[PDB]
């Protein structure tokens, strides 16, 4: 359950990220595939090398889905319906992998927004991502 | 942990430049803020009423240097982590602390905390967490 | 998100448990404290020995809360509001401990209802308990 | 794992009476049903379309005997689990499998699967899970 301060914090961070969102999504993916190699098996047909156009493309998709969730942060189950069916029912992603990607997204924000990434903002972003993760893993 | 030499290189180069007086208290402090149940693990430390109150609490800072210390120990002993941490809660909270630390490193080093460098730290924090959970 | 079959399964199991619920709650607690000793620190002032009247009492409380959740299975956040504030805000229970207790409740049902504890019913009860756990850990 | 003698006693006495032909396929089968993502871990096994379909799938049953096997190995080698499992996914799924197994044992043994007996099995499954996650 996201407080009004969390919402305010998450929205502010999205703010500072600006149009770098796609790029940051990409970098988080790269961080995930390298730090947690098991995750790569979900992406057999991807070239996962640095600068991959496929990783770049996908990170933009992920950032766009997160932005959509923030934009409708009080109705995430609905907004993210098609995406939770994809991930759970079709792709059978292990729920654990969501904490892995979440942490990489946090690492990526921290690496780029030293001012915005306070302990409070960190706390809110973490809850946000865990909220998104809950939705995306609800349809097994 | 089996760290490849480039991996060891990535860790040691960044680690030498860490403010050992502050990074540990940040990580531990962010842990208490991000994961509030962890506060109970620390009964003595007194006031933990807010984020600002947590981050500015002497015992936090004090114990943070020890976390860092323990991290250094593990780094120069990755051959045998069990018998370096012979001395603590669900293994998961050690993992959480390891990841908060990684976020703090990312925070302090920015661009320098590249994806490969992160990957190498995750192996260390994982090794330490598991060793400490033994 | 609990399906209608899950609801039907969980309700059927509650059915078979009958008035043994309190007793089963007790046994699950005993299973938890012995299998996962860290959990005992949440209960300093309890006598945790076998047959403890305090464990018996508490297991009845836990069974009653679970029954309440089943009885209002479409409005668990509301029904369990006071209880999630207790557990997260006041008691600061580590979220991990919920999987531990959940598993012990499953073990306890399995030990007493060999016919009812099919793979399908097991699946539904697991989701149910994870749903309850999500609620009880939402207010940190 | 450090199993006390009564703990070892609790495990071995129950374990001798296990139907080694069926319990393993039940546990592994319940895993695929209760935690559907696990199915992906098994590409070959063919049909896993339903619970009834999962439980009645030869490879499941086949591989279940091996899980049991591996459990027996670990039980008579708790001194050194790492070098008994020298030979596999997030450590968590091994933990899940260990707990499903515990539920199956509880299922088959009823009253006999007392709280102390469960406690002793959790230490074994934990040890095996960690060893297999190495
Ligand atoms: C915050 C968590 C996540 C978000 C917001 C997210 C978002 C997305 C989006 C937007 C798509 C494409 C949607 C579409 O094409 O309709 C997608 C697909 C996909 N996702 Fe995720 N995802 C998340 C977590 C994960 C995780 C943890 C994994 C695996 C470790 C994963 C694996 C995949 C794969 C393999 C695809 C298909 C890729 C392709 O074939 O192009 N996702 N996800
Ligand atoms: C990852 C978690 C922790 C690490 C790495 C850690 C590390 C250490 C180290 C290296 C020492 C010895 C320092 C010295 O000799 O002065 C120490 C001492 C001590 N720590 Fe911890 N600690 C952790 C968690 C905790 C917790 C949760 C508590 C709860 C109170 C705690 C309380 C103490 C106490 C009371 C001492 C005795 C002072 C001493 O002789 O060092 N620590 N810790
Ligand atoms: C399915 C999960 C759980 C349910 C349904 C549940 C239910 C309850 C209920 C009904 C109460 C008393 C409510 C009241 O007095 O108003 C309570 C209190 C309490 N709970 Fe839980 N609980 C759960 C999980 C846990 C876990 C995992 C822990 C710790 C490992 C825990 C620790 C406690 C403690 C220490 C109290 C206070 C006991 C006392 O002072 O009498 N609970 N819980
Ligand atoms: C806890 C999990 C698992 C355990 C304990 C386990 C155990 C074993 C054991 C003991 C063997 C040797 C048996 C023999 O010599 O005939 C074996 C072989 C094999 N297993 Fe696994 N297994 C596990 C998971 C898996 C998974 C996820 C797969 C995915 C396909 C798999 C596929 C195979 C294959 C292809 C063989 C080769 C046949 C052989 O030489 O045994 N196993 N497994
Ligand atoms: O990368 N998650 O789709
Ligand atoms: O820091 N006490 O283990
Ligand atoms: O035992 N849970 O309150
Ligand atoms: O069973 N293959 O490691």
């Amino acid at each position: 359950v996201l407080s009004p301060a969390d919402k305010t914090n998450v929205k502010a961070a999205w703010g500072k990220v600006g149009a770098h969102a796609g790029e940051y999504g990409a970098e988080a993916l790269e961080r995930m595939f390298l730090s947690f190699p098991t995750t790569k098996t979900y992406f057999p047909h991807f070239d996962l090398s640095h600068g991959s156009a496929q990783v770049k493309g996908h990170g933009k998709k992920v950032a766009d889905a997160l932005t959509n969730a923030v934009a409708h942060v009080d109705d995430m189950p609905n907004a993210l319906s098609a995406l939770s069916d994809l991930h759970a029912h079709k792709l059978r992603v292990d729920p654990v992998n969501f904490k892995l990607l979440s942490h990489c997204l946090l690492v990526t924000l921290a690496a780029h927004l030293p001012a915005e990434f306070t302990p409070a903002v960190h706390a809110s972003l973490d809850k946000f991502l865990a909220s998104v993760s809950t939705v995306l893993t609800s349809k097994y | 942990v089996h760290l490849t030499p480039e991996e060891k290189s990535a860790v040691t180069a960044l680690w030498g430049k860490v403010n050992v007086d502050e990074v540990g208290g940040e990580a531990l402090g962010r842990l208490l803020v991000v994961y509030p149940w962890t506060q109970r693990f620390f009964e003595s430390f007194g006031d933990l009423s807010t984020p600002d109150a947590v981050m500015g609490n002497p015992k936090v800072k004090a114990h943070g240097k020890k976390v860092l210390g323990a991290f250094s120990d593990g780094l120069a002993h990755l051959d045998n982590l069990k018998g370096t941490f012979a001395t603590h809660v669900d293994p998961e909270n050690f993992r959480l602390l390891g990841n908060v630390l990684v976020c703090v490193l990312a925070h302090h080093f920015g661009k320098e905390f590249t994806p490969p460098v992160q990957a190498a730290y995750q192996k260390v924090v994982a090794g330490v967490a598991n060793a400490l959970a033994h």
